[PDB]
RNA sequence: CUGAAAAUACAGUGGGGCCACUAGGGACAGGAUUGGUGACGUGACCUGCCGUAUAGGCAG
């Protein structure tokens, strides 16, 4: 059934996020970690906190959205070609990428991306969408995910889902946002990007100026918007990112194992049975199968599988 | 004698990732990168990241949409009409529509 | 005048060295601040630049108080258990080979919670003199050579801590003078203590 | 397997990474436009084989 | 209890003289490497003092 160089371009692209504070004179002054090296095999420990006399400390990102979950970018056989491609515009139609946008959504604006920084003082965020859209959620410490919600709040997650489910889904709109966190920072407050694997060093973002500001990789930015993954059981602890075998970073080991049938190529296998069952689930208040939201945030996340 | 000078300025978002030319690397020792990018060596000694000139050529090039009357997608002019994304040849040596 | 000296090797390979080298000088510690003791030193015999070694050994003047603290109750239970080798008070071979351990502070400024303490320090001292609190960050990167890390706990606050300890090659024997953990702190205290191998 | 079936290796080395080293191409912050510049030169060598 | 036992190859030594690889020479046309990725939270590096000082020194 499967082909031979079947694969998917992701739909979700987020930037590079980089760590700044704004002064009287410059309104983007760049975080820099302290260098320390020893003895040469020269060792080089380095350190990030907020400098003494600043209060406030901005995490910005830029977030764009292509519609590449639709039609597979290669394909060997024509058939499978024109039934994903059905499948697609099926759940398009049905209406289960707004399901997803939603979740998508709601990482954003409670902060996940904020890794090991979220919640640490009174974060807001600012979004301001390519039409010219601005939202704002002003505490961030007073969200999360299972909570419920004030209507401004709810306002802002219903507009910026529809936005992000209509950059998902239509080829001809062209759709970007910028995302700014405000952080109330305590007294030399210790920061913590991304650092290198190879001594402790960050990941930095060279200026224009030459300076070298530290930031969050693009990759553990989508790691944390496609954190939504808990269909995977009914009482699911955490949601997981995206993988195709459900694998958990913390605790590692898989949570949809390859000799489960909730493994991404298991539910792949059955594309035509869940065509049939998503046809059936047209006209019709009938909830949308878990797998194939699982299938689909996969398609989101994108692939070069099997083979 | 006929020459252009062509140049794209893209709004660039925040800290926006470019993609450029990847050179090869099968034969691969782990301890330099092996996905790297074709760079164009300036003469002040940095490296500005580029594409490949067949690259350009190949793009310049895909105005191939002959190879069937309702067919909207264009190939890269090919001897054979090679369509590397379904992996099929559109004009093949069985054919009387291949380039010989 | 003739230093007699003995050596605490540690015998197992899983064995984490920071906590014992550490166990040893509180003990030595405690020890001299019972007795009234002045110019302990203590000397690693087995330093390498990968680490500190195995051995740690304590160099004094007297025969008696050192064969007094290697009768304390820590040094036999954990020779009893079969961990260390605790050698006998034999005399410094007395020929040359004079370095010098110094606790440097210094390292600890490599850290981001002595700097946050440091600053909010003179934030208070700039506050009570009464000008605005303005400090400018320096240039160019710290740096340090090697030092090795010895885990020590304040039983007065219950306050888990690390000495920084940084070898010295001299040329001669100086005046034994050293600080309560015998490590010669590279102004005050400079005291040297015999190489051993 | 070739022929899918699960083949049983650790439960531990399936959420396991692979050390991956890349060379990464981004815009410097606050750069507002990206320039990409080429020369075309066009010959008439299609009237006559070489 | 061996195709059995046993066993001093030695002394001396001049390869030498001479020597021209040379002339001539189009490697050339065409080329899409591409899809996808969380370095760390079972950890020592703390809490203070002196100093005008992110200088430099110190106590557990």
């Amino acid at each position: 059934e499967l082909c031979n160089i079947l694969k998917y371009d992701r739909s979700l692209y987020p930037g590079k996020a980089v760590f700044f504070y704004k002064t009287a004179d410059s309104d983007f002054v760049p975080l820099e970690a302290d260098i320390n090296k020893i003895r040469n095999n020269i060792l080089t420990l380095e350190e990030c906190y907020v400098p003494p006399n600043v209060e406030h400390i901005f995490c910005r990102f830029s977030l764009r959205v292509q519609a590449n979950s639709l039609v597979p970018s290669g394909c060997s056989d024509p058939e499978v070609f024109s039934l994903l491609k059905e499948l697609a515009e099926t759940f398009k139609e049905c209406g289960g990428y707004k399901e997803l946008a939603v979740r998508y959504c709601r990482n954003i604006l409670i902060g996940t991306w904020l890794w090991r920084n979220q919640n640490t003082g009174n974060t807001q965020i600012e979004i301001k969408t390519s039409k010219g859209s601005c939202y704002l959620i002003d505490n961030t410490r007073k969200l999360a995910w299972e909570s419920k919600w004030a209507s401004d709040d709810l306002k802002v997650l219903e507009e910026l889902s529809n936005e992000i489910e209509s950059a998902l889904t239509d080829p001809n709109v062209f759709w970007s946002a910028d995302i700014t966190a405000k952080i109330e920072a305590s007294f030399c407050q210790e920061i913590y990007p991304s650092q290198i694997l190879n001594s402790k060093q960050f990941v930095k973002a060279k200026c224009a100026d030459g300076r070298y500001a530290v930031s969050f990789n693009s990759v553990k930015i989508g790691a944390a918007l496609q954190s939504i993954d808990d269909w995977w059981d009914e009482d699911a602890s955490k949601r997981l990112r995206v993988h195709e075998f459900g694998a958990d970073k913390e605790i590692g080991v898989a949570r949809r194992p390859p000799d489960s049938e909730q493994n991404f190529y298991s539910i792949f296998k059955n594309t035509e049975w869940y065509l049939s069952a998503l046809k059936n689930c047209i006209t019709n208040n009938e909830k949308i199968d878990p797998a194939i939201y699982y299938l689909f945030s996969v398609l989101i996340k994108g692939g070069m599988f099997q083979k | 004698f006929w020459s252009a000078d062509i140049t794209a300025k893209i709004e660039a978002s925040f800290c926006q990732e470019i993609y450029p030319s990847q050179i090869l690397n099968d034969k691969v020792k782990q301890g330099e990168a092996s996905k790297q990018f074709v760079k164009a060596k300036c003469a002040d000694g940095r490296y500005a990241v580029s594409f490949n000139s067949v690259k350009i050529g190949a793009a310049l090039q895909s105005i191939d949409d002959w190879w069937d009357e309702d067919a909207s997608k264009r190939l890269r002019v090919h001897e054979f009409g090679a369509d590397k994304e379904i992996g099929v040849a559109r004009r093949p040596p069985d054919s009387e529509q291949n380039f010989y | 005048m003739q230093r007699y000296y003995f050596t605490v090797h540690f015998l197992p390979k899983q064995a984490n060295l920071a906590l014992l080298t550490g166990r040893c000088i509180s003990i030595m510690h405690g020890f001299i601040l019972k007795h009234n003791i002045e110019g302990m030193g203590v000397t690693f015999p087995a330093w390498s630049d990968s680490s500190i070694g195995n051995e740690i050994a304590f160099v004094y003047t007297d025969k008696e108080i050192l064969n007094t603290l290697k009768d304390q109750a820590y040094f036999v239970d954990m020779q009893d258990c079969g961990f260390f080798k605790v050698s006998q008070v034999l005399a410094v071979p007395d020929s040359c080979e004079e370095v010098r351990f110094i606790r440097n502070q210094a390292v600890a400024k490599i850290f981001t919670g002595e700097s946050r303490r440091r600053l909010k320090r003179l934030q208070k001292r700039a506050l009570a003199r009464g000008e605005d609190f303005n400090p400018k960050k320096i240039e160019a990167p710290r740096e340090i050579d090697i030092f090795h890390r010895v885990a020590m706990t304040s039983k007065s606050s219950q306050e888990d801590y690390i000495l920084h300890i940084q070898k010295q090659d001299v040329d001669c024997q100086a005046e034994p003078y050293f600080s309560n953990y015998g490590l010669a702190s590279n102004e005050k205290f400079k005291g040297t203590v015999p190489d051993l191998s | 397997t070739p022929q899918f079936s699960p083949k049983n290796i650790s439960p531990q080395d399936l959420t396991h990474n692979n050390i991956l080293t890349l060379e990464e191409c981004y815009v410097p912050p606050n750069v507002e436009h990206i320039f990409c510049r080429f020369s075309l030169r066009v010959q008439a060598n299609s009237l006559v084989p070489s």
